[PDB]
């Protein structure tokens, strides 16, 4: 199939690393500009966590699309198009912890 | 294999815990029309529908409780379910048997098909 | 079949040039607009003394909903549920059971005025003129919950505005 | 054994003794019907399934009439349309205005067939 | 001469006939660089020859505009420029070649 | 309007027009708010004969779009339509 | 009528039980209850007598009522009841 | 038929559009796959997805096709196809007073050449197609969210996207900000099964 930006996973992994460097070097500015009440480590760990969620992906086309969406998210953060509400949406705080144990799920509700 | 799950934006709870059913809807027994039993349909699994305290309306926390996708063939539905990482459950289409019907049998001479009233 | 706005050259006659210079220096068009708004000053204002004076309305006005009753006193609603089916905002919720007499009477008829689009499709679909958007439009509430009307709220509304609702129906039903 | 009949010109191979309604169902045409049921004996009294056979001057009842080889069934011809409209008009002549109060409403064969034919 | 073309951004050309002839000759050359059996070359050559003959036939600007039915002569010049650019691009695209690929099965079937 | 002659003259001079003629406020020229009952006419299909729906079913006389060319198994150049005729200048007020 | 808790009962029979927290919404406020139970209002209407074997009721007013329906009056044990109106009719006996 | 209820049919425009469709198909056989003229006189040309720029540039610059105005640019999601997304181009020709349609197809991954170089209006239309459906347009000057929320995830106009979405907003007093939470509805959207079991139009009957 026709590629999007890369023809090999190695080429696709290169763009992921480039995005990570841009994201990693942006977190100190994001905390400073948005006046976040978190630490630089928390944001950088959060960036790592979101990258690690899409770690099982093997199709280079999907990898390119994820980086394309990754750059779009970074542009909003750099340009302060996002707000403190948008930035802190990754750090789910109002959401109560949902246990993943069967017995805990059994006690709560009919959730399969 | 297509793994668009990371691009659809669906949360993880509604990708793995779900159970998509692929079937041709059964004919509404109240009617003889069969136009609805021609296209394959895809629906999710029913979940909790509690009662709203204020008005008694049936509340829900299932965002996929109203999704009914229509497909031309079974293979397309299976492919679409595989694209989004949904555990599909295909039910084979049931077609009514060809039946031998004879109006003359209503007045049979030596058979039980002879009717007593018209 | 078409017209040219602008596209009008000015005459360069010495009289016309002098008139244009006088307009530029003495601000003739500015004084013209000043006179226009001064004339508007001495007009009679179009304000109405609300709430003592109310703006014009028509018998077709779509306002607060109400469930009407037959002259006999019984509800017209026979729970056909097509007013709920036609409602584009899905604001109507209807549940029905065979009443003690055996008639088709709703047990729940709930419309959230906070979701309704005041389209009228409900009053136009009802085959017995039961649900009818009445003439009331000033029913603002201090809380959100008051806008989630029950069957009791609608029935009460209908009994209050019946005289007017009937009169409006009588005035308009020939167009429907 | 399969004889050949035509539904709107299209060829179709059917068994001997097959009714017109089944021949039309084979190609995908569902002739309107009230009295006919697949699991009941053929009655032929509702007269809604009347269809025009090409070159024939009379409209047969598809629910009862068995096909003959070479027949061309004109499901959507003008004779069939007029027969369906007349039968629906006769059915609805004495039918009560209970649609709002009738529980069959919204899933009524008489309503849908009146809307369509 | 015409004071203005009416349209904003379109300037009056003091030499319409010469410009039209030059543009049409350039278009004809670029079409001559195209294979003969191609339908684009044949159709565009026919149109350009008709327009060039009409230009050579009538020296009057307004009568030429009425005969061309392309609006004002400056619009005709712009159309000729666009046609020349299109011919140059089609020289690279080469659309006279057979179909790239047939639609996949039921790709243009409606309804579902 | 309930405006004195002096006020009306001042208003007309300041505006430069006769405002008392085309008053914006409505006093009596409006239609009555209690109109007589109407009687609307029936359409062209309200007849008891020669009115079969098959002869007037526009919704069922539509057809699937006609396929003109499918890749699946000297002509003159053709425009999508005749070129648009040049518009003509208005004869009421050609130049505003 | 009044529920044992002291709360008026609606025409549908709904009344919050004493062991129901939802009754607290009526503490400083009222419970909206219609005081014109339709079932009581229709039964008040008398049964009209018509000599004909089949009559038709439109709810009164013509186009301002309900779809016209025809009611059989053959059963002498019962009275024909309009589906929409609820009015009762009886053939003289 | 005739009489007031039916809509009059104009054969002249039908013939003209069919002729122009044949013309376009002859000129561009490399990309044109199918040509149709609907009964209400609307011309559609079906183009292989690689033919976006060539066919549109031809329809914009050709002397016999001056579709210099991009009326619309939308996508249709049909999840029953391999290429579910169907990109539709609506063009207007002020010179010949007619309109034409160009339809291509694309997957959830295969990109489409951006027609910004052809029509400058295609910019925001392609941005909206990307935002709503997920179709990526290559060589696009600025592709990003145009209609959805800034931190929105998912493409809503897809047929498999839920009507109410997956997340909802509210103001929390603890965090002093608007927070996104999984969607919970006080009343569920009552899905209606409205399709009649009887065939309505015999002229569109698909083969068994
Ligand atoms: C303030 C907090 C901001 C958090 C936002 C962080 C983001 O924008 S996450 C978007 C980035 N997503 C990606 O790069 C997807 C990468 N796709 C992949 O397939 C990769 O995981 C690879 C290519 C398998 C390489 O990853 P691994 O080294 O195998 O693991
Ligand atoms: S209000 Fe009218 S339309 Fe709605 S359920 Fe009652 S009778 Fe039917
Ligand atoms: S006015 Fe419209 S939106 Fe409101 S209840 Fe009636 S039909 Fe529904
Ligand atoms: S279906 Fe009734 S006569 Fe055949």
């Amino acid at each position: 199939v026709k590629p999007i930006f890369s023809r090999d996973m190695n080429e696709a992994k290169r763009r992921v690393r480039e995005l990570y460097r841009a994201w990693y070097r942006e977190v100190p500015n994001t905390v400073h500009l948005f006046q976040l009440d978190i630490s630089v480590k928390q944001g950088r760990d959060k960036v790592r966590e979101m990258f690690m969620k899409n770690a099982h992906v093997t199709d280079p086309r999907v990898v390119d699309l994820l980086v394309i969406k990754g750059k779009m998210e970074l542009e909003e953060t750099i340009n302060v198009w996002k707000q403190r509400t948008h930035i802190m949406r990754f750090f789910h705080e109002t959401e109560a912890p949902r246990p993943t144990d069967f017995l805990s799920k059994f006690y709560v509700g009919h959730d399969p | 294999k297509l793994d668009i799950t990371t691009l659809t934006g669906v949360p993880e709870e509604h990708i793995k815990t779900r159970k998509v059913r692929i079937f041709v809807p059964a004919r509404n027994n109240m009617q003889s029309g069969v136009n609805n039993t021609k296209k394959w349909k895809m629906e999710f699994d029913t979940r909790e529908r509690w009662e709203n305290p204020l008005m008694g309306w049936s509340s829900t926390a299932d965002p996929l409780s109203n999704l009914v996708l229509t497909f031309s063939t079974k293979e397309d539905a299976v492919a679409f379910a595989e694209k989004n990482g949904w555990s599909f459950d295909v039910e084979e289409r049931k077609v009514p048997k060809p039946k031998s019907k004879s109006y003359g049998a209503n007045f049979s001479w030596n058979k039980r098909t002879r009717v007593s009233t018209k | 079949t078409y017209k040219f706005v602008n596209m009008r050259e000015p005459s360069m006659d010495m009289k016309s040039v002098t008139d244009r210079a006088a307009q530029t220096l003495l601000w003739t068009e500015l004084v013209r607009g000043l006179g226009m708004t001064l004339s508007y000053l001495f007009r009679e204002p179009a304000t109405i003394n609300y709430p003592f004076e109310k703006g014009p309305l028509s018998p077709r006005f779509r306002g607060e909903h109400a469930l009407r009753r037959y002259p006999s006193g019984e509800e017209r609603c026979i729970a056909c549920k097509l007013c709920e089916a036609v409602c584009p905002a899905q604001a109507i919720t209807i549940e029905a059971e065979p009443r003690a007499d055996g008639s088709r009477r709703t047990t729940r008829y709930d419309i959230d005025m906070t979701k309704c689009i005041y389209c009228g499709f409900c009053q136009e679909a009802c085959p017995v003129d039961a649900i009818v958007e009445g003439p009331n439009f000033e029913f603002s509430t201090e809380t959100h919950e008051e806008l989630l009307y029950n069957k009791e709220k609608l029935l009460n509304n209908g009994d209050k505005w019946e005289a007017e609702i009937a009169a409006n129906i009588q005035a308009d039903y020939l167009y429907r | 054994n399969l004889i050949e009949v035509f539904v709107d010109g299209q060829s179709v191979m059917v068994e001997p003794g097959t009714t017109v309604l089944q021949a039309c169902e084979k190609v995908g045409m569902q002739i309107p019907r009230f009295c006919y049921h697949e699991r009941l004996s053929v009655a032929g009294n509702c007269r809604m399934c009347l269809v025009e056979i090409e070159k024939a001057p009379k409209v047969v009842a598809a629910c009862a009439m068995p096909v003959m080889k070479g027949w061309n069934i004109l499901t959507n011809s003008e004779k069939s349309k007029k027969a369906r409209e007349g039968v629906m008009e006769f059915l609805l002549a004495n039918h009560p205005l209970d649609c709002p109060i009738c529980d069959q409403g919204g899933e009524c064969d008489l309503q849908d067939q009146s809307m369509m034919f | 001469l015409k004071k203005t073309t009416g349209l904003v951004g379109l300037a009056v050309c003091e030499t319409p006939h010469e410009r039209l002839k030059i543009l049409y000759t350039k278009i004809l050359d670029v079409l001559g660089q195209i294979p003969k059996n191609a339908a684009y070359r044949k159709y565009t050559e026919q149109i350009t020859n008709e327009k060039l003959g009409m230009v050579k036939a009538e020296p009057d600007v307004k009568k030429l505009e009425e005969q061309l039915q392309g609006g004002q002569i400056e619009e005709v010049i712009l159309q000729a420029e666009n046609e020349l650019s299109l011919a140059r691009k089609m020289l690279r695209w080469k659309p006279w070649e057979p179909l790239v690929e047939e639609p996949p099965a039921n790709q243009w079937k409606w309804p579902i | 309007a309930s405006a004195t002659r002096v006020i009306q003259l001042l208003r007309n001079w300041a505006s430069g027009r006769d405002l008392q003629a085309k008053l914006q406020l409505r006093y009596q020229e409006i239609s009555k708010r209690t109109q007589p009952p109407p009687k609307l006419p029936v359409g062209p299909s309200h007849k008891l004969s020669n009115n079969y729906y098959c002869t007037r079913d526009g919704r069922r006389e539509a057809m699937p779009p006609s396929i003109v060319m499918s890749s699946q198994k000297e002509k003159k150049a053709v425009t999508p339509a005749p070129p648009i005729k040049r518009w003509e200048l208005s004869k009421d007020q050609p130049y505003l | 009528r009044t529920s044992p808790t002291g709360e008026k009962v609606t025409h549908t029979g709904q009344a919050y039980d004493d062991g129901d927290y939802r009754r607290v919404r009526f503490s400083d406020r009222q419970k909206e209850v219609n005081e014109n139970f339709a079932i009581d209002l229709i039964a008040e209407q008398p049964v009209s007598e018509v000599g004909s074997r089949v009559i038709s009721c439109d709810g009164g007013g013509g186009a301002l009522g309900h779809p016209r329906v025809y009611i059989n009056l053959d059963k002498e044990t019962k009275t024909g009841t309009c589906g929409y109106c609820g009015l009762q009719f009886r053939q003289p006996h | 038929d005739t009489r007031p209820t039916i809509r009059p049919r104009n054969d002249v425009v039908h013939k003209q559009l069919s002729a122009f469709g044949q013309y376009v198909a002859e000129i561009l056989p490399k990309y044109v796959q199918q040509v149709q003229v609907s009964c209400f006189n609307e011309l559609e040309i079906f183009i292989h997805p690689d033919g976006v720029i060539p066919v549109l540039t031809f329809l914009r610059d050709h002397t016999n096709a001056q579709f210099k105005s991009l009326a619309d640019l939308t996508a249709v999601d049909v999840p029953t196809r391999q290429n579910r997304f169907e990109i539709v181009y609506n063009l207007l020709s002020l010179r010949f007073n007619s309109r034409i349609r160009v339809k291509t197809y694309t997957d959830e991954l295969t990109p489409i050449e951006s027609s910004v170089t052809v029509y400058k209006a295609a910019n925001w239309y392609e941005r909206e197609i990307w935002d709503m459906f997920g179709v990526f347009f290559a060589n696009h000057p600025d592709l990003r969210r145009i209609l959805t929320d800034y931190g929105f995830e998912g493409h809503p106009f897809r047929k498999d996207f839920p009507l109410s979405g997956y997340v909802e907003l509210r103001y929390d007093d603890e965090v002093k900000r608007v927070v996104a939470e999984p969607v919970e509805l006080a009343q569920e959207f009552r899905k209606f099964d409205l399709n009649s079991p009887w065939e309505a139009f015999p002229a569109y009957r698909q083969p068994p």
